[PDB]
């Protein structure tokens, strides 16, 4: 759980950092996953 | 818990700057045409964005849609058949009025001499799905000892599985992936890679038995370190993983969307 807590903490931080300035990458705002 | 962790991985996402080499465009076409600024999940393939790319440059192409197409990063060929997050980790290295922008720069290129080991971007709209499902078939076999679980899915169940990757339907993905295997692994589907950015890149898929054992990353140091090593940081899903971490836990929680657990080795000093 503390290991799981470590995972969650680092993954949440990861997502936050990688999400920074996402406003500059909105060309596919309606299709995040791409298309068939 | 597991699902909360998997939800974080599913929500994983990167800023990606795609540039279309002029070789594809008509001399004189607008700047905006050769550039796309998108958000791409860590758990997907770059090739899932070809439709988006083609639709934007169609009217300005420099040819009638025998050259090959592939992606590049800083003039270096980058394989589309690895999850985007895994490609990112390999390029990021220890990285795991002024601001730090975290983004992935990708360039679409063409040519006649296809680069070594690079699988070209196909016109066949099932290229990714076919490759991806084949990844899961191997995974099922590695985890269960047989591929029976995945072969028993209905045709539409399998399509729905791939479909969740495009639509980002977490519930469907979790539903099917768990069905393929929810028991304790006979072997661990593990791929180990170094950097495509620095040094001589290498990748391996060591056989690791799990029957009756519960190894930690340190326990399999023999598969991770090389002969010369007999100063390495383990990066999985963009984060640092401690050596005492249990391999079963790591796999069951941090494996990528193709069923394989990927670790990236980066020098500490």
């Amino acid at each position: 759980d503390s290991m799981d807590d470590l995972l969650i903490r680092r993954l949440t931080d990861r997502n936050d950092k990688e999400a920074h300035l996402n406003e500059l990458f909105q060309d596919n705002s309606g299709a995040i996953g791409g298309n068939i | 818990h597991m699902n909360d962790i998997k939800q974080l991985l599913w929500n994983g996402e990167l800023n990606v700057l795609v540039s279309i080499d002029p070789s594809f465009l008509m001399k004189g076409s607008p700047r905006e045409i050769a550039v796309l600024r998108i958000r791409v999940p860590r758990e997907t393939y770059l090739v899932n964005y070809m439709p988006l790319i083609w639709n934007k440059i169609k009217s300005f192409l420099s040819f009638d849609p025998e050259k090959y197409f592939w992606f590049e990063h800083n003039k270096t060929p980058i394989p589309w058949n690895y999850p985007v997050g895994v490609l990112f980790d390999c390029l990021a290295g220890k990285s795991a009025v002024k601001d730090v922008l975290t983004f992935l720069r990708i360039h679409l290129v063409m040519g006649d001499s296809l680069p070594p080991t690079i699988i070209p971007i196909a016109s066949s709209k099932t290229q990714a799905e076919k490759f991806w499902f084949h990844q899961w078939k191997q995974v099922c076999f590695i985890l269960n000892g047989s591929s029976k679980a995945i072969m028993s899915l209905s045709v539409n169940e399998a399509r729905k599985f791939w479909g969740s990757v495009i639509t980002r339907n977490f519930q469907d993905f979790i539903e099917i992936s768990n069905k393929i295997s929810s028991s304790r692994p006979r072997h661990i589907p593990l791929i180990i890679q170094t950097s495509r950015t620095s040094g001589t890149f290498r990748i391996s898929q060591p056989t690791i038995s799990m029957t009756g054992v519960n190894p930690t990353l340190k326990d399999i140091e023999g598969d991770i370190l090389d002969v010369k090593e007999g100063d390495v940081m383990v990066i999985c899903q963009g984060i640092e993983i401690p050596w005492h971490m249990l391999l079963y836990d790591l796999y069951s929680k941090l494996r990528s969307f193709d069923g394989f657990l990927y670790i990236t080795l980066v020098p500490i000093k």
